[PDB]
Protein backbone atom coordinates (compact mmCIF):
# COMPACT_ATOMS: atom_id res chain seq x y z
CA UNK A 1 0.00 0.00 0.00
CA UNK A 2 1.26 3.71 -0.52
CA UNK A 3 3.34 4.40 2.20
CA UNK A 4 4.73 1.36 2.87
CA UNK A 5 8.06 1.90 1.16
CA UNK A 6 8.41 4.88 4.20
CA UNK A 7 7.88 2.60 7.24
CA UNK A 8 10.69 1.25 9.10
CA UNK A 9 12.14 -2.17 8.46
CA UNK A 10 11.76 -5.21 10.87
CA UNK A 11 13.73 -8.16 10.98
CA UNK A 12 13.30 -11.16 13.80
CA UNK A 13 15.39 -14.54 13.37
CA UNK A 14 17.28 -17.25 15.19
CA UNK A 15 20.51 -16.17 14.57
CA UNK A 16 22.28 -12.69 14.27
CA UNK A 17 26.12 -12.23 13.06
CA UNK A 18 27.92 -9.06 12.21
CA UNK A 19 30.92 -8.84 9.75
CA UNK A 20 34.48 -7.30 11.28
CA UNK A 21 33.99 -4.55 8.80
CA UNK A 22 30.18 -3.56 10.41
CA UNK A 23 28.59 -2.92 6.91
CA UNK A 24 27.40 -6.52 6.36
CA UNK A 25 24.67 -8.57 8.60
CA UNK A 26 23.23 -12.09 8.14
CA UNK A 27 20.46 -13.36 9.70
CA UNK A 28 19.67 -17.34 9.79
CA UNK A 29 16.44 -18.80 11.09
CA UNK A 30 12.90 -18.38 9.82
CA UNK A 31 13.70 -14.98 9.16
CA UNK A 32 10.72 -12.52 8.64
CA UNK A 33 11.11 -9.08 7.24
CA UNK A 34 8.38 -6.72 7.51
CA UNK A 35 8.22 -3.20 6.40
CA UNK A 36 3.92 -2.02 6.49
CA UNK A 37 2.23 -4.52 4.78
CA UNK A 38 5.49 -5.93 2.83
CA UNK A 39 6.44 -9.62 4.82
CA UNK A 40 8.87 -11.60 3.38
CA UNK A 41 9.86 -14.95 4.76
CA UNK A 42 13.63 -16.44 4.41
CA UNK A 43 16.09 -19.47 6.09
CA UNK A 44 18.77 -17.08 6.01
CA UNK A 45 18.51 -12.93 4.97
CA UNK A 46 21.62 -10.91 4.79
CA UNK A 47 21.40 -7.04 4.61
CA UNK A 48 24.00 -4.74 3.10
CA UNK A 49 24.48 -1.30 3.56
CA UNK A 50 27.33 -0.58 0.92
CA UNK A 51 29.28 2.18 2.06
CA UNK A 52 27.61 3.04 5.20
CA UNK A 53 25.00 5.18 3.17
CA UNK A 54 21.59 5.31 4.85
CA UNK A 55 18.78 4.40 2.58
CA UNK A 56 21.09 2.40 0.06
CA UNK A 57 20.65 -1.21 2.14
CA UNK A 58 20.16 -4.17 0.28
CA UNK A 59 18.25 -6.59 1.63
CA UNK A 60 18.91 -10.69 0.18
CA UNK A 61 16.63 -13.31 1.19
CA UNK A 62 16.99 -17.17 0.52
CA UNK A 63 14.91 -20.13 1.18
CA UNK A 64 13.71 -23.40 -0.25
CA UNK A 65 11.20 -21.35 -1.20
CA UNK A 66 11.91 -17.86 0.18
CA UNK A 67 7.91 -16.26 0.07
CA UNK A 68 7.21 -12.59 -0.23
CA UNK A 69 3.89 -10.93 0.68
CA UNK A 70 2.29 -7.37 -0.29
CA UNK A 71 -1.29 -5.54 0.27
CA UNK A 72 -2.48 -3.62 -2.43
CA UNK A 73 -3.82 0.30 -2.58
CA UNK A 74 -7.26 -1.94 -4.73
CA UNK A 75 -7.27 -4.59 -1.78
CA UNK A 76 -5.83 -7.37 -3.30
CA UNK A 77 -2.83 -9.10 -1.52
CA UNK A 78 -0.23 -9.77 -3.75
CA UNK A 79 1.85 -13.12 -2.73
CA UNK A 80 4.79 -14.90 -4.15
CA UNK A 81 7.72 -17.12 -3.48
CA UNK A 82 11.13 -18.10 -5.31
CA UNK A 83 14.87 -19.42 -4.18
CA UNK A 84 15.72 -15.76 -3.29
CA UNK A 85 14.59 -12.18 -2.84
CA UNK A 86 15.88 -9.29 -3.53
CA UNK A 87 15.30 -5.66 -2.43
CA UNK A 88 16.94 -2.63 -2.92
CA UNK A 89 15.38 0.05 -1.26
CA UNK A 90 16.27 2.71 -3.07
CA UNK A 91 14.64 0.99 -6.11
CA UNK A 92 11.16 1.00 -5.54
CA UNK A 93 10.63 -3.36 -6.54
CA UNK A 94 11.70 -6.33 -5.71
CA UNK A 95 13.48 -9.47 -7.26
CA UNK A 96 11.92 -12.99 -7.31
CA UNK A 97 14.65 -15.56 -8.93
CA UNK A 98 14.86 -19.20 -8.83
CA UNK A 99 11.64 -20.79 -9.88
CA UNK A 100 10.09 -17.44 -9.14
CA UNK A 101 5.95 -17.32 -9.12
CA UNK A 102 3.64 -14.16 -8.28
CA UNK A 103 -0.15 -14.78 -7.54
CA UNK A 104 -3.29 -12.01 -6.59
CA UNK A 105 -5.86 -13.01 -4.18
CA UNK A 106 -9.54 -11.12 -5.10
CA UNK A 107 -11.29 -12.88 -2.06
CA UNK A 108 -10.68 -14.13 1.80
CA UNK A 109 -12.43 -14.95 4.82
CA UNK A 110 -10.61 -15.66 8.33
CA UNK A 111 -12.18 -16.77 11.95
CA UNK A 112 -11.76 -19.40 14.22
CA UNK A 113 -13.90 -21.99 11.98
CA UNK A 114 -14.24 -22.21 8.21
CA UNK A 115 -16.53 -24.36 6.53
CA UNK A 116 -15.75 -24.91 3.02
CA UNK A 117 -17.37 -26.83 0.50
CA UNK A 118 -15.15 -29.35 -1.94
CA UNK A 119 -17.51 -30.95 -3.76
CA UNK A 120 -18.70 -29.27 -7.28
CA UNK A 121 -21.13 -30.48 -9.92
CA UNK A 122 -20.78 -28.51 -12.91
CA UNK A 123 -22.43 -30.87 -14.74
CA UNK A 124 -24.73 -34.39 -14.24
CA UNK A 125 -24.92 -37.44 -15.75
CA UNK A 126 -27.44 -39.71 -15.66
CA UNK A 127 -28.01 -43.38 -17.40
CA UNK B 1 11.90 8.85 -0.49
CA UNK B 2 13.81 9.27 2.29
CA UNK B 3 15.92 6.62 4.22
CA UNK B 4 14.08 4.47 6.74
CA UNK B 5 15.62 2.54 10.31
CA UNK B 6 16.17 -0.95 10.16
CA UNK B 7 15.41 -2.52 13.24
CA UNK B 8 15.89 -6.65 14.29
CA UNK B 9 15.07 -8.68 17.18
CA UNK B 10 16.62 -11.71 18.66
CA UNK B 11 13.63 -13.82 18.55
CA UNK B 12 15.50 -16.22 21.59
CA UNK B 13 16.14 -12.77 24.07
CA UNK B 14 13.12 -10.35 22.72
CA UNK B 15 15.85 -7.62 22.36
CA UNK B 16 15.65 -5.41 19.27
CA UNK B 17 18.74 -2.64 18.08
CA UNK B 18 19.32 -0.58 15.24
CA UNK B 19 21.58 -1.19 12.39
CA UNK C 1 -12.70 -29.50 -9.64
CA UNK C 2 -15.93 -31.61 -10.99
CA UNK C 3 -15.17 -35.02 -9.71
CA UNK C 4 -12.28 -34.28 -7.04
CA UNK C 5 -14.29 -36.33 -4.26
CA UNK C 6 -14.75 -39.61 -6.72
CA UNK C 7 -11.28 -39.66 -6.45
CA UNK C 8 -8.58 -42.15 -4.66
CA UNK C 9 -6.88 -40.01 -1.90
CA UNK C 10 -3.02 -40.51 -1.62
CA UNK C 11 -0.91 -39.63 1.65
CA UNK C 12 2.62 -39.24 1.58
CA UNK C 13 4.70 -38.96 4.62
CA UNK C 14 8.20 -39.59 6.57
CA UNK C 15 6.39 -41.83 9.29
CA UNK C 16 3.31 -44.02 9.33
CA UNK C 17 1.97 -45.52 12.55
CA UNK C 18 -0.80 -48.22 11.70
CA UNK C 19 -2.86 -48.74 15.06
CA UNK C 20 -3.08 -52.61 15.41
CA UNK C 21 -6.76 -52.92 14.98
CA UNK C 22 -6.41 -51.81 11.36
CA UNK C 23 -9.34 -48.95 11.80
CA UNK C 24 -6.91 -45.82 12.75
CA UNK C 25 -3.70 -45.29 10.58
CA UNK C 26 -1.38 -41.80 11.71
CA UNK C 27 1.07 -40.25 9.60
CA UNK C 28 3.63 -37.52 10.88
CA UNK C 29 6.44 -35.89 8.98
CA UNK C 30 6.22 -33.80 6.08
CA UNK C 31 2.70 -35.11 4.59
CA UNK C 32 0.85 -34.95 1.80
CA UNK C 33 -2.58 -35.71 1.13
CA UNK C 34 -3.65 -35.64 -2.54
CA UNK C 35 -7.59 -36.55 -3.88
CA UNK C 36 -7.46 -35.11 -7.41
CA UNK C 37 -6.91 -31.21 -7.38
CA UNK C 38 -7.20 -30.96 -3.38
CA UNK C 39 -3.85 -31.27 -1.58
CA UNK C 40 -3.71 -31.09 1.88
CA UNK C 41 -0.19 -30.23 3.84
CA UNK C 42 0.21 -31.41 7.57
CA UNK C 43 3.22 -32.38 10.19
CA UNK C 44 0.73 -35.10 11.39
CA UNK C 45 -2.27 -36.53 10.10
CA UNK C 46 -4.90 -39.07 11.56
CA UNK C 47 -7.27 -41.05 9.50
CA UNK C 48 -9.67 -42.73 11.27
CA UNK C 49 -12.19 -45.50 9.74
CA UNK C 50 -15.08 -45.65 12.46
CA UNK C 51 -16.06 -49.18 12.63
CA UNK C 52 -14.49 -50.24 9.96
CA UNK C 53 -17.10 -49.04 7.58
CA UNK C 54 -16.03 -47.42 4.58
CA UNK C 55 -16.81 -44.44 3.00
CA UNK C 56 -16.89 -42.96 6.67
CA UNK C 57 -13.38 -42.37 6.75
CA UNK C 58 -12.23 -38.90 8.65
CA UNK C 59 -8.95 -37.12 7.64
CA UNK C 60 -7.37 -35.00 10.14
CA UNK C 61 -4.75 -33.06 9.47
CA UNK C 62 -2.52 -30.57 12.37
CA UNK C 63 0.46 -28.23 11.99
CA UNK C 64 1.35 -24.40 12.44
CA UNK C 65 -0.26 -24.16 10.22
CA UNK C 66 -1.14 -27.02 7.89
CA UNK C 67 -2.21 -25.90 4.57
CA UNK C 68 -5.30 -26.47 1.83
CA UNK C 69 -5.21 -26.08 -1.41
CA UNK C 70 -7.93 -26.99 -4.86
CA UNK C 71 -8.50 -26.02 -7.96
CA UNK C 72 -11.66 -24.64 -8.82
CA UNK C 73 -13.98 -25.11 -11.94
CA UNK C 74 -14.11 -21.57 -12.64
CA UNK C 75 -10.22 -22.03 -12.79
CA UNK C 76 -9.48 -19.56 -9.58
CA UNK C 77 -7.50 -21.89 -6.92
CA UNK C 78 -8.78 -21.85 -3.41
CA UNK C 79 -5.99 -21.73 -0.90
CA UNK C 80 -6.14 -21.90 3.42
CA UNK C 81 -4.44 -22.83 6.41
CA UNK C 82 -5.21 -23.45 9.80
CA UNK C 83 -3.98 -25.28 13.11
CA UNK C 84 -6.49 -28.57 12.19
CA UNK C 85 -7.87 -29.45 9.12
CA UNK C 86 -10.97 -31.90 9.38
CA UNK C 87 -12.30 -33.73 6.14
CA UNK C 88 -14.73 -36.01 6.50
CA UNK C 89 -15.38 -38.07 3.21
CA UNK C 90 -19.14 -38.93 3.71
CA UNK C 91 -19.45 -35.02 3.61
CA UNK C 92 -18.55 -32.74 1.25
CA UNK C 93 -16.78 -29.85 2.94
CA UNK C 94 -13.49 -29.54 4.96
CA UNK C 95 -13.28 -27.58 8.31
CA UNK C 96 -10.48 -25.25 9.22
CA UNK C 97 -9.99 -24.44 12.95
CA UNK C 98 -7.75 -22.04 15.06
CA UNK C 99 -6.57 -19.19 13.18
CA UNK C 100 -8.46 -20.30 10.19
CA UNK C 101 -7.84 -18.34 6.71
CA UNK C 102 -8.83 -19.04 3.48
CA UNK C 103 -8.70 -16.90 0.09
CA UNK C 104 -9.14 -17.25 -3.65
CA UNK C 105 -6.82 -16.74 -6.55
CA UNK C 106 -7.51 -14.56 -9.80
CA UNK C 107 -4.35 -14.24 -11.88
CA UNK C 108 -0.80 -16.00 -11.36
CA UNK C 109 2.49 -16.12 -12.98
CA UNK C 110 5.49 -18.12 -13.20
CA UNK C 111 9.07 -17.49 -14.31
CA UNK C 112 13.03 -17.77 -13.57
CA UNK C 113 12.89 -13.86 -12.68
CA UNK C 114 9.58 -11.81 -11.63
CA UNK C 115 10.18 -8.04 -10.81
CA UNK C 116 7.38 -6.64 -8.73
CA UNK C 117 6.64 -2.74 -7.87
CA UNK C 118 6.57 -2.13 -3.96
CA UNK C 119 5.02 0.86 -4.95
CA UNK C 120 2.21 2.05 -6.41
CA UNK C 121 2.31 3.43 -10.12
CA UNK C 122 1.30 7.04 -11.02
CA UNK C 123 -0.91 7.95 -13.69
CA UNK C 124 0.75 9.45 -16.60
CA UNK C 125 -0.83 11.79 -18.24
CA UNK C 126 -0.16 15.50 -19.93
CA UNK C 127 -2.20 17.93 -21.50
CA UNK D 1 -21.07 -40.94 -3.11
CA UNK D 2 -19.18 -44.26 -3.37
CA UNK D 3 -16.10 -44.46 -0.79
CA UNK D 4 -12.65 -43.86 -2.93
CA UNK D 5 -9.72 -45.65 -2.33
CA UNK D 6 -7.38 -44.61 0.58
CA UNK D 7 -3.70 -45.16 -0.64
CA UNK D 8 0.08 -43.86 1.31
CA UNK D 9 3.22 -44.04 0.18
CA UNK D 10 6.64 -44.74 2.27
CA UNK D 11 8.93 -42.01 1.31
CA UNK D 12 11.86 -43.55 2.37
CA UNK D 13 10.72 -47.23 0.98
CA UNK D 14 8.65 -46.35 -2.12
CA UNK D 15 6.22 -48.61 -0.76
CA UNK D 16 2.33 -48.31 -1.06
CA UNK D 17 -0.68 -50.19 0.63
CA UNK D 18 -4.65 -49.45 0.51
CA UNK D 19 -5.78 -48.81 4.06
Amino acid sequence: VTGDTDQPIHIESDQQSLDMQGNVVTFTGNVIVTQGTIKINADKVVVTRPGGEQGKEVIDGYGKPATFYQMQDNGKPVEGHASQMHYELAKDFVVLTGNAYLQQVDSNIKGDKITYLVKEQKMQAFS
Amino acid sequence: KKPVPIIYCNRRTGKCQRM
